[PDB]
């Protein structure tokens, strides 16, 4: 289980915001071992940090990397899309639904924490910016 | 951000869901994921004409990746009927579901080139001017149906061509017939005429079954149908010796299978035969998807019928049962994915684990609900019957022309 992985849990990073991550990795001094994964294959087990830049810089669209800290962390290339749903013109839960194909199970346990059924012992509903928020990631386009 | 699940190596974006109140993205998680469910739960596939509709089925069932597909894996055997013989092959859907195989058309006179390069795609053909004797093709029909040079050219691929045709339309399909075998003591019989009759119990007759009437797709049988000469007093000495000891069931009323041809099977196999016939193909229909045995006790689960296919009648041109032809064998199969080695994958492919998984409990099989233009009191009756508690999870429709009041009046009983 000590491998990052679709479903696992953990942290999920877009390949534009890794810089931060990855600091916050370094200033850790193992928060007193760092393994990157290159596509599910090794790089570094812990500049190597400027290889590691490198790939994260050109990271193409199925390309991928993960990391491992107790903790875990994968980094993607997938776009950035916010939407808030408190504004018109908004894509519906049923237009998104007809665009993308998202994991069922992913929204059952975060309905349960926003209906209140769980504590939120690990910070899913955010209180950020001013606005309570949730992070989503579909599986594909629908064809 | 947050410990949760990692994402996908393919997720297309990153959705930012933010709101002033937590009760109301709570309500759009609510929302979103009941419109997901529907989305991915109810699916049509056809194409452009007859040949292409056949090709579209056995796309995406057949040697694809698509979760909910019958095959993951190419196949071995390809079934091929004429284009517009629809009488030279309408008892084929249990011969194609049996040999693991789609059902595709083909012009009388020459081999057409969409079918020679679906016939590559779902075989895996490497060469075409090599041998491929792994893989076999069967016609369904006369040579004034499937002429010779189709056959010819077919041949030249280096494939094996096996010729199922007699001197009219009832010996042939008595061919046909004994190609699928009578492994059950269970048989269809229709008439001449009755050509929905047996687009209605061809997803039955397609389902791969346990001798309990169990669902088993690594062992199961299917049931062939025979089509004879209603229109007459006794019936064919061929048409006798083929159903022997066996429990046929007539679909069809006293116009197609007429009652002196009903008391003529009781006096040939010495058991009465169970007619299911309405006044008309829709209310036969009906009463198949009804039956208790046809679709329920089958089941391995605690679950009732979940599942349903959707193809068009032959009010109108009598020609449009094609695609209930190749629909059949899949409906017959839906529930699981099997790969070549025949265990239940998921979506990534990877076998499942555990007693729970059992791919004779995870496949729910799945009737052709046969409507072009309207759906009958009586279908809907039978299909709220049959559904289980939990509700349903997929839905296929199959072809061109069915009216969606039919589909979304489905999703209802089904509640997707
Ligand atoms: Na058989």
């Amino acid at each position: 289980m000590s491998k990052v992985e679709t479903g696992d849990q953990g942290y999920t990073v877009v390949q534009s915001k890794y810089k931060k991550a990855v600091e916050q990795l370094q200033k850790g001094l193992l928060d007193g071992e760092i393994k990157i994964f290159f596509e599910g294959t090794l790089a570094s087990t812990i500049y190597c940090l400027h290889k590691v830049d490198n790939k994260l810089d050109n990271l193409g669209d199925g390309d991928y990397v993960d990391f491992l800290i107790i903790t875990k962390l994968r980094i993607l290339n997938a776009k950035e899309e916010t939407i808030d749903i408190d504004a018109s013109s908004s894509k519906t839960a049923q237009d998104l639904a007809k665009k993308y194909v998202f994991n069922k199970t992913d929204l059952n346990t975060l309905y349960r924490v926003l209906n209140g059924d769980e504590a939120d012992t690990n910070r899913l509903v955010e209180e950020v910016s001013g606005k309570y928020q949730v992070v989503l990631y579909p599986e594909g386009k629908r064809v | 951000a947050a410990k949760a699940s990692i994402a996908d190596e393919n997720s297309p974006v990153k959705l930012t869901l933010k709101s002033d109140k937590k009760k109301d993205l709570k309500d759009y998680v609510d929302d979103l994921r009941t419109y997901n469910n529907g989305y991915s739960n109810a699916i049509e596939v056809a194409g452009e004409d007859r040949i292409e509709t056949a090709i579209a089925l056995s796309q995406k069932y057949y040697n694809s990746d698509d979760e909910n597909a019958i095959f993951r894996d190419s196949v071995d055997n390809v079934v091929l009927v004429g284009g517009n013989a629809i009488v030279d092959g309408l008892v084929a859907s249990p011969l194609a579901s049996e040999k693991k195989a789609p059902l595709l058309l083909t012009s009388k006179d020459k081999l057409d080139s969409s079918v020679k390069a679906e016939i590559k795609r779902v075989m895996n053909i490497k060469s075409t001017t090599g041998i491929n004797t792994s893989k076999k093709v069967y016609l369904a029909g006369g040579v004034n149906s499937i002429s010779k040079e189709v056959e010819n050219e077919l041949k030249d691929m280096g494939l094996k061509v096996t010729r199922l045709a007699g001197d009219d339309r009832y010996e042939t399909s008595l061919k046909i017939a004994d190609e699928v075998g009578l492994d059950n003591d269970k048989a269809f019989v229709v008439g001449g005429t009755g050509l929905a009759d047996a687009m209605s119990i061809a997803p039955v007759a397609s389902q791969l079954r346990n001798a309990n009437g169990k669902m088993d797709l690594a062992d199961g049988d299917a049931t062939p149908i025979v089509v004879v000469d209603g229109k007459a007093k006794t019936i064919n000495d061929d048409v006798k010796d083929f159903l022997d000891d066996s429990q046929v069931d007539i679909i069809g009323g006293e116009n197609s299978v007429s009652k002196d041809v009903e008391n003529a099977i009781d006096d040939a196999t010495g058991k009465s035969p169970d007619r299911y016939s309405g006044d008309d193909r829709q209310a036969t229909n009906a009463k198949v998807i009804k039956e208790s045995s046809y679709y329920q006790d089958n089941l391995n689960n605690d679950k009732k019928v979940v599942n349903f296919f959707v193809a068009k009648d032959g009010s109108t041109k009598e020609d449009q049962l094609v695609d209930a032809l190749a629909a059949a064998p899949v409906a017959a199969n839906f529930g699981v994915t099997l790969n070549s080695d025949g265990k239940p994958v998921d979506k990534d492919g990877k076998v499942l684990t555990g007693s729970d998984n059992d791919k004779n409990k995870l496949v729910s099989p799945a009737p052709i609900v046969l409507a072009t233009d309207s759906l009958s009191s009586d279908q809907s009756v039978s299909i709220s019957k049959v559904l289980d508690k939990d509700n349903g999870e997929n839905l296929v429709q199959v072809g061109k022309g069915i009216a969606t009041s039919v589909i979304n009046k489905l999703k209802d009983l089904l509640s997707m």
